[PDB]
């Protein structure tokens, strides 16, 4: 499937306050009026998506079907993978290559090989409400920007604020999404039929090196942008 | 550099100056002080459940652990251990207050006094050969009380 | 230290000038303030999270008013870009 | 009303003010 992205996917690039000014920045952005791939979070078996240069991940749902993400080069124990799991209590981020199967297990509570967990992080969870995230990894740091906005994709403009800047220095080239369901059987492999679940949808777009012209109002917030 | 008139004579390179206004030099007040400002950050690494516990790992199970993502000032210790052998290798005490690294791995064991010599770099014996082996190259501080 | 030409090092940002209480509120994730021509004008205190306006301490040229040495040696001095009531 | 609007750089004021030119 395909669907065009409106003037969406911008973020604060430098966390430097500017008041009522136009600034030209060359960085990794999602080009305006570009198509983004669409997936339904009910059934199709979960495709693996490459992490080329950065990912814009949008989610629309009302049942908390998806609860995390997996990053890394391979699902085996040879490369130190990264795992982010959200919950109703807190968010847990770990980097020790949890051994996944041919498809990552759907969150027999622990199923992994030996671990070498060096980096772990806990904070408040990322709680119709469209949730937009940008995941980037360029200079040995892994950056997550996000915004939760009330309500396919509207024409309104909203800039993503920086949430997390992790210091882990692993190489990320592939990623997936993490789904959850209560009383769900766990199997190494299942077909695309899946099981019935709540209605949800998520969009994936890719970041490219582009020049943008951002406008800052008197309150220091980005209110409009121009794709150069 | 005696008076402004002498400076004017310098600028014009003449002992007689004519009536008017002359731009002689520039001035700048003082940097009357120097201040360094650093954060209200206070997360510290949990050095207290490692150095105080009511039990420690026996050598066969040697309890490794990981200290991560925290300001660590290795000054919290040097408080209660009359360390028989602090013996730090290569880092030395003051410099590490300064440096920054990805993780610090703290392992804990209980070995009798005669064997405390063996838990060091390059020693051979029952303890360092069948029970815990420090690597040939090390930047770390064995501490024993 | 406030209201003095001081050399400050705010969390790696090194500069010189006088610091004053500001009236602009940053977003919670913003720490630097930059005006046109990439000049730093504000910074948040990493210990108290209070915004401070940075402006360079006074500088300028000096000019000499003279009626001519042939007439008299009296001299007046003008400081151009400053108000030396607070020199 | 119709027409309206460092690092060592400075702006010297004009000698005749606007009031004198108006006079």
């Amino acid at each position: 499937a395909y669907t065009n992205s409106f003037t969406r996917g911008v973020y604060y690039p430098d966390k430097v306050f500017r008041s009522s000014v136009l600034h030209s920045t060359q960085d990794l952005f999602l080009p305006f009026f570009s198509n983004v791939t669409w997936f339904h979070a009910i059934h199709v078996d979960n495709p693996v998506l490459p992490f080329n240069d950065g990912v814009y991940f949008a989610s629309t749902e009302k049942s908390n079907i998806i609860r995390g993400w997996i990053f890394g080069t391979t699902l085996d124990s040879k490369t130190q993978s990264l795992l982010i799991v959200n919950n109703a209590t807190n968010v847990v981020i770990k980097v020790c290559e949890f051994q996944f199967c041919n498809d990552p297990f759907l969150d027999f509570r622990v199923y992994s090989s030996a671990n070498n967990c060096t980096f772990e992080y806990v904070s408040q969870p990322f709680l119709k409400n469209l949730r937009e995230f940008v995941f980037k990894n360029i200079d040995g740091y892994f950056k997550i920007y996000s915004k939760h906005t009330p309500i396919d994709l509207p024409q309104g403009f909203s800039a993503l604020e920086p949430l997390v800047d992790l210091p882990i220095g692993i190489n990320i080239t592939r990623f997936q999404t993490l789904l959850a369901l209560h009383r769900s059987y766990l199997t190494p492999g299942d077909s695309s039929s899946g099981w019935t679940a709540g209605a949800a949808a998520y969009y994936v777009g890719y970041l490219q090196p582009r020049t943008f012209l951002l406008k800052y109002n008197e309150n220091g917030t980005i209110t409009d942008a121009v794709d150069c | 550099a005696l008076d402004p008139l002498s400076e004017t004579k310098c600028t014009l390179k003449s002992f007689t100056v004519e009536k008017g206004i002359y731009q002689t030099s520039n001035f700048r007040v003082q940097p009357t002080e120097s201040i360094v400002r650093f954060p209200n950050i206070t997360n510290l690494c949990p050095f207290d459940e490692v150095f105080n516990a009511t039990r420690f790992a026996s050598v066969y199970a040697w309890n490794r652990k990981r200290i991560s993502n925290c300001v660590a000032d290795y000054s919290v210790l040097y408080n209660f251990a009359p360390f028989f052998a602090f013996k730090c290798y290569g880092v030395s005490p003051t410099k590490l207050n300064d440096l920054c690294f990805t993780n610090v791995y703290a392992d804990s064991f209980v070995i009798r006094g005669n064997e405390v010599s063996q838990i060091a770099p390059g020693q051979t014996g029952n303890i360092a050969d069948y029970n815990y082996k420090l690597p040939d190259d090390f930047t770390g501080c064995v501490i024993a009380w | 230290v406030k209201n003095k030409c001081v050399n400050f090092n705010f969390n790696g940002l090194t500069g010189t000038g006088v610091l004053t209480e500001s009236n602009k509120k940053f977003l919670p994730f913003q720490q630097f303030g930059r005006d046109i021509a990439d000049t730093t004008d504000a910074v948040r205190d990493p210990q108290t999270l209070e915004i401070l306006d940075i402006t360079p301490c006074s500088f300028g040229g000096v000019s000499v008013i003279t009626p001519g040495t042939n007439t008299s040696n009296q001299v007046a001095v003008l400081y151009q870009g400053v108000n030396c009531t607070e020199v | 009303n119709k027409v309206t609007l460092f690092n060592g750089l400075t702006v010297l004021p004009p000698l005749l003010t606007d009031e004198m030119i108006a006079q």
